[PDB]
């Protein structure tokens, strides 16, 4: 049989934890040609893009590594 | 050779190949210079009218050649493929000689031909302090100028490891460095040209003076961006890598298809058989001779015949 209705002096507090995106760091350090553009034209055989700003006289370079790529005055 | 990551580590057939191909060592021997004993002299391979050919044979543990061709009206050299374990014999024969050298022709970016360049612009830089020496060279070679420190760990290059390429240093080609108001020998380098893949026999040229012109000729296979020179008036071609005596270039390597090799040596049928053809690595010959007896052309124009669409030709054992 139960005789009596107790409850526990020790009061216990649920700790709130959580997992939040608090710092924004990134290593950018990189190896690569980095280029001034005043066009770039890009032609694989799904899709082109073609983005030209605009001058007097131009320049041509191409590569063919992976697809084509036309940069206007490098 | 590659990362090791945690599937590399925990592989057992990693351990089994380091213990077949090494011994009971598991690390592979490098590729070291050469001293200065064993060393030959640089010899005077063409003299003519218009310009002067002068080379030196194995002159790294790659078996790799190293050529300069002199312009005898305006006293300019240039060096194509410049790699020699010793650039002193180089400098002080172009000052022997009174010449100037203004550019570097760079067919691909191995490590068999860029090992050494940063030894050759000091050294011929340091020379002409008593303009510097620019670099000509292909964009697509980028992918391989990013891992030439991984090929200096795999091949015992060590000193040559912490050194910046002057191929990626800034030209006029990117964008410049906005340093504090209150320096340019690293800063920006004029004297830098790339070349494109658009090769024709019109305007891809150089002008190296009286009249003498290079025509760089795109041909990957080897590499995504090989560029081979041809002097029709001398009929002498720069190969590289392309082909060889007997032989052609590898196609184990990564950025190398073989599809592109065959197209590559397709397009070279319309030269003369006179035309001397000058590799990169080994002996000289004659492209009527590699027309002749060479299996790897046989082969490809063979398969070519027999109707094979994607024909697909290139060695797996050679030079790199
Ligand atoms: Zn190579
Ligand atoms: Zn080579």
């Amino acid at each position: 049989m139960f005789l009596i209705h107790f409850v526990h002096y020790k009061t216990i507090l649920q700790k709130y934890t959580f997992k939040f995106k608090h710092i924004f760091l990134s290593i950018d350090k990189y190896n690569s040609l980095f280029f001034n553009i005043s066009g770039i034209l890009i032609w694989l055989n799904i899709i082109h893009i073609n983005i030209i700003l605009i001058k007097y006289s131009f320049f041509i370079l191409i590569n063919n590594f992976e697809y084509l790529i036309i940069l206007i005055s490098t | 050779s590659y990362t090791p990551n945690l599937t590399s580590l925990t592989n057992q057939v990693n351990r089994s190949e380091r213990l077949r191909k090494w011994g009971s060592a598991g690390v592979p021997p490098g590729v070291p210079r050469i001293p200065r004993l064993e060393a030959k002299g640089i010899a005077i391979l063409h003299e003519s009218p218009k310009v002067i050919l002068a080379g030196r044979s194995r002159c790294n543990n790659f078996d790799s050649n190293q050529y300069m061709l002199i312009n005898k009206a305006t006293k300019r050299c240039l060096l194509v493929d410049a790699s020699d374990d010793w650039p002193d014999d180089w400098a002080a024969f172009i000052g022997a000689s009174d010449l100037t050298l203004t550019h570097v022709f760079l067919t691909h970016c191995h490590i068999d031909n860029i090992i050494n360049l940063n030894a050759f612009l000091t050294i011929c830089g340091s020379r002409q302090k008593q303009d510097e020496i620019g670099v000509m060279w292909c964009p697509a070679e980028e992918c391989w100028v990013q891992n030439f420190k991984r090929s200096c760990e795999r091949y015992g290059r060590f000193e040559e490891m912490h050194q910046v390429l002057p191929m990626m240093c800034r030209s006029l080609y990117t964008p410049q460095h906005l340093v504090d108001p209150v320096r340019n020998a690293r800063h920006l380098r004029r004297n830098d040209v790339l070349l494109s893949a658009a090769t024709n026999r019109a305007t891809s040229f150089i002008d190296f003076g009286n009249g003498v012109l290079l025509y760089y000729i795109f041909s990957p296979g080897h590499s995504p961006g090989h560029m081979m020179l041809h002097i029709p008036t001398e009929r002498i071609l720069f190969s590289g890598d392309l082909l060889f005596f007997n032989k052609v270039g590898r196609v184990d390597l990564p950025w190398a298809t073989g599809v592109r090799l065959a197209e590559s040596l397709r397009l070279l049928e319309a030269l003369p058989d006179n035309t001397v053809v000058v590799p990169g690595h080994g002996r000289m010959t004659t492209l009527g001779r590699e027309r002749r007896e060479n299996k790897a052309l046989q082969q490809c124009y063979q398969r070519q015949e027999i109707g094979k669409q994607e024909v697909s030709v290139g060695f797996n054992e050679g030079y790199l």
